[PDB]
């Protein structure tokens, strides 16, 4: 990615390759330029750092376009479903809990990594137990579409889990 | 006059109920509506579901009390 053309090229003797893969030899730059002009094409520096700098004859803009296509197409058809995190409290109640669970389910369906987090503030005694009781219960509820990857884990003032989708 | 029958039994906090009220599972037996004492209110004291607390119980309604002891 990211190359220079024709006249920007600073080397004298470039290893000259046709569009097919025809090795014309190591040529002086001017001749290569002339050839490019003749062809309706352009000379492109595809290996600037190598022994005799690697120059290929091609339609450069077209090539760039192709690269952009292949990139954006492939990249974003392979783009990650990130992490979706969900916050809770220890004292949590019913409707809200259910809503959260639903959200989690949705995320799983979509394909997204679930960080399941409980914030705490202080008096860390009944804290871990209740956190477990909640988070574990949630996990159990999702045991059809979801699997635990990370166990109930402390973070300082925080308790976290990571759930992965059952079939991705 | 004061009826001296103000019972002083202990209990595990069970539930966060609204407005400084708490289901508190007694060590003696059942859970009762147990509101926070005025003293406690005065000195802050955020009670959490999962503490040892002592409840002041009426013998007329032993399913309703008042936390006297923080922690
Ligand atoms: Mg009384």
């Amino acid at each position: 990615k990211e190359y220079l053309t024709n006249e920007r090229i600073r080397a004298k003797q470039v290893r000259v390759v046709g569009p097919d893969g025809k090795q014309l030899g190591i040529m002086d730059t001017r001749e290569a330029l002339r050839l490019a002009q003749e062809m309706d094409l352009d000379l492109v520096l595809v290996g600037p750092n190598a022994d005799p700098p690697v120059a290929r004859i091609m339609d450069y803009s077209k090539w760039r376009y192709e690269q952009q296509m292949a990139e954006k197409e492939a990249r974003k058809k392979a783009k990650r479903t990130e992490v979706k995190s969900i916050k809770f409290r220890v004292k949590i109640d019913e409707h809200d809990y259910q809503t959260k669970l639903g959200h989690i389910k949705r995320f799983l369906q979509e394909g997204h990594k679930v960080k399941v987090t409980i914030m705490f503030r202080g008096r860390e005694v009944a804290h871990p137990e209740l956190g477990e009781r909640i988070l574990n219960r949630v996990t159990e509820d999702l045991k059809d579409l979801a699997v635990v990857e990370m166990k109930p884990e402390m973070l300082g003032r925080d308790m976290n889990m990571l759930l992965a989708p059952v079939k991705v | 006059a004061k009826e001296k029958d103000t019972i002083r039994t202990e209990g595990v906090v069970t539930e966060a109920l609204p407005n400084a009220t708490f289901r508190v599972k007694l060590d003696s037996g059942p859970e009762i509506l147990a509101y926070i004492s005025g003293k406690m209110r005065m000195h802050y004291i955020r009670i959490l579901p999962g503490d040892r607390v002592v409840v002041e119980i009426t013998p007329y309604d032993p399913t309703r009390g008042r936390i006297v002891y923080r922690k």
